[PDB]
């Protein structure tokens, strides 16, 4: 299927954020294709948000990251409320005509590494996109 | 939850409303059920 | 007293309520009777005058063209077509408990009591496109019986409001926007058959259809694009048919989602190379979603 | 009575809260034109026979989009508060 | 459906006129329908014709009325030649090319009541429409 | 020497007399030959060159458009079609003693002896309408054989005269005139089949059709009206199909009468509501009548 | 990067050489995939979502319109169609040793490596007319497989040169010129069928056609003339079908000869009388000849 | 079938006029519909001709009327030659383009009554139309 690496994100103001993800290897040599939980031992995650692709563009936040269930391929990433406030302050005023509650805020990437074999490491850009803040009237 | 309603006639007194018309009025200018031959024989 | 379409009116009656589709753009209708006819050639007398009788009303087709209206009343067309409803959300149920389609009733009204009434009807099609024009919704209906009549049920609060402002279409997959759109076209169906009921008991009576059964439902779409590639060796925008694509289509005010879909592709070497995607849901796909939003 | 020569043109980005920044007067040559126009649909019965009906009706159906035009001299100048060059109709 | 209360009538001038109406319950229990005459004992009918729908329009005639059979459920209404002759001079003067005899006369309205009150309601509007006169040349 | 339709001429020959339809408005004709052809593929030799022979003349269709003419000569078309004749009156016989249709013969003539001759022919259709235009009569003919020829029979007194002046149609029933006409259209037919006669005796000869038998006759009409009602509750002008209606249709100069007829109705919600009546005689009906009258 | 027909290019590859038809006037192409689909209604669950799979590429048709070119490169189309060749002369062999048609291969090329490649193809038709216009040659091709590709084989010396100047057609028999021409139209064919090869071994693989067999060849022509006669009683230019006529058709630069032919005739009474000849070779006829000549 | 009450009439100048009519009741409960002669006992006919529908329009003639065969439903109506002369004198000059021998002359109606039951009478407008005179050169 389509090799989509790209997903946009919608955080919400005044509220902490968290995302969980589950890794499965799928083999289509036999039908229907077989889906298997990835043993997530020894992997690690990073990622950062900044206001533009530019090489000088300032960082707005970085993710807290943790493994959740290594035998089940579960991991999670999150942002504290203070980070969310910084996003909301820095973000655009411009609104979006499809949903006026959303405001553009920056670009993100959750670069992931494996260090499992031979004590030597490798890294790849598993997921990428834009991030928006949704406004909230409840404080 | 559901509510059903109908107009309150003068003849029906009162009863539960219903999902159909009840009465029918039929109109004509004349009676075809009686012949002059019958009505005349009856008087005669 | 003549009559005029330019001041005709349409009223839909259902559930003991009535819907005034004020914002009609067009409609078309016919009515007819079926006849049995034989010429009975016979060597005693090579008769030249036919023997014939009229038996039944033909099932009229009805066709409507309707503009999208703020206050959304036309969503009831999907409700009658047999989507399940959750506020403004509509869903196809993956399997359905109906056998008969949802029957409903139609008045056509005009000045001078010059009115017409269609007694049993069902929706067979809803169909529209976002093709760079004010989106007009077509409907195909059938009706099994008609008559002329002197009067109609009033309807005045359930009136189709003002037309929604224009806005441009977007297509996306997992929030990837798709480059170089040309059009999107959608259709939804409720294929049905009338049960033929005519009997020797009906002899010397006029006959009508009275009941029909649902054969099938369909949801399907077409998309037209300009052919584009990111880099020559790329694979993501090739011709080959993808499968299990999640697909989302929207305007400002309308949204449609296929959670998983199968895509056929066709390519045309017109003066600018064009591609058509044919879309269908997969057997395992979840309920396709539709939403409406009112403009402020 | 409205005399055309007394005409003045103001443009704005807004309906309300007009100011010297969101709103701008412009010069014109006296060749300005503007307006809006009506489409009207006429119907009549085409009939045969010896003693035909005869009348007609018509209905106002829709309006065209409004249209305007005007012409202006090109006039570059220095913005007195900034020293930058501009023309009076930069917003256009 | 709706009650079809709207009916229009044509009166042939210089000749008496009469209309009969029967009130029935109906039960659709079997193919030959179980229709039953309603008892009309202690009911009465009123009706009038006026030239226009207005607070002070001219009044042309009042119907003669009676019950023929309280158990066959039949009432009748009628107009004499004197009434319809009074119509024929005050109905309008227009004539159709294909139908020269037919002239508009007025609006009519039939109202029924119990002679002894149910009090919660006492009467209802059976039927209404308009009246045309057909000109005629004999006596 | 070329040839030109604008100076072509048509002559009909029958009964040892000849009819000059001078007032022709148009005509159309084709001629062709049938051929037998086989390619005889064979594993000895996959032959590429076909083996074929011409056998027979195709039965030509002929089509004519004719204006109505004072001196009425075109009535002979109805006479040949197989109406019985009583002066200017024509009647359909309720049953007919013919088997073969009335055979007749046609010359097409032009300058420079450049003439064509059609030997056996029969009328298959006569068809016209009174639709607010100078009434033009179409004819459909078939002919079983043709040839080119150097000469033709003269005809000079039996010439179709001057065209009759325009006049408006009327429709009526028992002397009731019918309000709001739009059109009337008529057709009359003599459906026939050629008897296929080709035999192994005909081998290496060209073959023609030579005889045909009458399958059927038809008389039928259509009327278009605006939808009208006298008063809302009326019954006389409803949709429902009447039967046993006596019906009469005329111009100033032509009259048609159906003593009893069956009427189908169809209604169309065009911008002004329109009704079509389909007319046919009933089995018990008397002979339909046609009359012609010359203008002074 | 978009793409444009106005700067597209076509290259034909065969025999390990490549032909650049520079002088293309037009082309048209489609591509598609076949799918198997079932809806599996079941009284346990009246499923509404279809089950379907894509299996095979459809055999694309290809259509080309080409101007005649000095340097004559397009003669290779006749060579591939299966004429035998003798310098510039082409001949139909009276019977043929082929079973499979001559397979060849096609590139469609554009800017930005945006190229397409059609792998197995055969010619089904060549067709043209001399109808008072610059003679344009149509070709119909089929191809059994396609794919997109980043590159193409260069071709630069085998380029279709400049267009030949106009000249008027002549028709003749034994050196008699034929009076009053209107047009000549020719077609040549190589009717074929693909052998369906799909097998249960192909399950879960995409399938293509791979081989076809020749059903038939045809050579045929039509001529349109004005009807003319030398003197009224003449016989040479009658309607009747001649046979064993030697017939020769040419321009300045192209010549076609049928050593013996069979002629059908059809006549049309249009405003000027017109005749069509339908031409075919006789079974005993010798090889039809075609020649090309370059303008100086 | 169509409830046609309307027929026009063509009298001829210098010649007396007479029309015969036959009454049949037709019942379509059973097929084909059964046609039965009406016993015409105790019925009576009238009718009149006048030059317009107007209430002041002068009478031109009145019919002689008689029953002919009461058991067979036969009756007849007629006009004497003098009446015909009066028609011809009063009638229009205008001719008719479909038949120039016909001239318009007036309106007619043949109102019919029954007095059979209980010595009480009722009346209805069985047939109606226009009447024309055809001119004749033979005197």
């Amino acid at each position: 299927s389509t090799e989509n690496r790209v997903i946009d994100i919608v955080v919400d103001e005044k509220v902490p954020y968290g995302l969980i993800m589950q890794f499965m290897d799928v083999d289509d040599s036999v039908y229907p294709p077989s889906e298997i939980p990835v043993n997530l031992t020894g992997y690690s995650l990073r990622g950062t948000i900044k206001s533009s692709l530019d090489e000088n563009a300032e960082t707005l936040a970085s993710f807290t990251t943790s493994i959740i269930d290594a035998a089940q391929g579960a991991a999670a990433i999150s942002l504290s409320v203070a980070d969310v406030t910084n996003i909301g302050e820095k973000a655009s005023k411009e609104r979006d005509k499809y949903n006026p509650r959303q405001r553009f805020a920056g670009y993100y990437d959750i670069l992931m590494t494996r260090d499992v074999i031979g004590s030597e490491v490798s890294s790849f850009r598993i997921m990428e996109g834009k991030v928006y803040i949704s406004d909230g009237v409840t404080q | 939850k559901i509510i059903v309603q109908q107009i309150l006639n003068i003849d029906d007194t009162t009863t539960t409303a219903s999902k159909y018309p009840k009465y029918t009025v039929v109109l004509g200018n004349s009676i075809s059920s009686i012949t002059a031959g019958e009505l005349t024989a009856a008087v005669e | 007293y003549y009559s005029l379409m330019r001041e005709s009116k349409v009223i839909v009656e259902y559930d003991g309520r009535a819907f005034h589709f004020d914002a009609l753009s067009n409609y078309d209708v016919q009515t007819s009777y079926e006849e049995f006819k034989t010429l009975r050639r016979t060597i005693h007398r090579r008769t030249n005058y036919a023997d014939s009788v009229i038996n039944a009303q033909t099932p009229s087709s009805i066709s409507l063209a309707i503009n999208f209206s703020n206050t959304l009343t036309e969503a009831n067309f999907f409700e009658w077509l047999g989507f399940d409803r959750k506020g403004n959300t509509f869903l196809l149920p993956l399997y359905s408990n109906n056998i008969e389609p949802i029957m409903f009733n139609i008045y056509i009204v005009n000045k001078d009591n010059n009115c017409v009434y269609f007694e049993n009807c069902y929706v067979s099609t809803v169909d529209f496109s976002l093709d760079k024009n004010i989106p007009i919704l077509n409907v195909g209906i059938e009706s099994g019986k008609f008559s002329e009549v002197s009067t109609y049920r009033e309807a005045a609060s359930i009136i189709q409001g003002e037309a929604m402002s224009y806005s441009p279409v977007i297509v996306s997959t997992n929030g990837n926007i798709l480059p170089g759109l040309i059009s999107a076209s959608l259709s939804f169906q409720q294929q049905c058959s009338w049960r033929e009921d005519k009997s020797v008991f009906d002899i010397n009576k006029i006959y009508n259809n009275k009941r029909a059964y649902v054969n099938e439902m369909n949801a399907s779409a077409t998309i037209s694009l300009y052919y584009l590639k990111r880099f020559a060796g790329d694979m993501v925008y090739n011709i080959e048919p993808e499968t299990d694509v999640p697909l989302n289509i929207r305007n400002n005010n309308i949204s449609i989602d296929f959670p998983l879909a199968r895509i056929s592709k066709r390519l045309n070497f017109s003066d600018v190379y064009k591609v058509e995607w044919d879309i269908i849901p997969t057997a395992s796909s979840d309920p396709v979603r539709i939403d409406f939003f009112g403009e402020i | 009575l409205q005399l055309l020569r007394n005409t003045r043109i103001f443009v704005s980005t807004v309906k309300t809260g007009h100011d010297t920044t969101n709103t701008q007067e412009i010069l014109v040559q006296d060749d300005i034109s503007w307006g809006q126009d009506s489409n009207s649909t006429d119907i009549t019965v085409n009939e045969a026979g010896p003693r035909p009906t005869r009348g007609s009706k018509r209905f106002n159906d829709s309006l065209n989009a409004a249209e305007w035009s005007f012409s202006t001299y090109i006039l570059p100048y220095e913005d007195t508060t900034t020293g930058k060059q501009i023309v009076p109709d930069y917003m256009l």
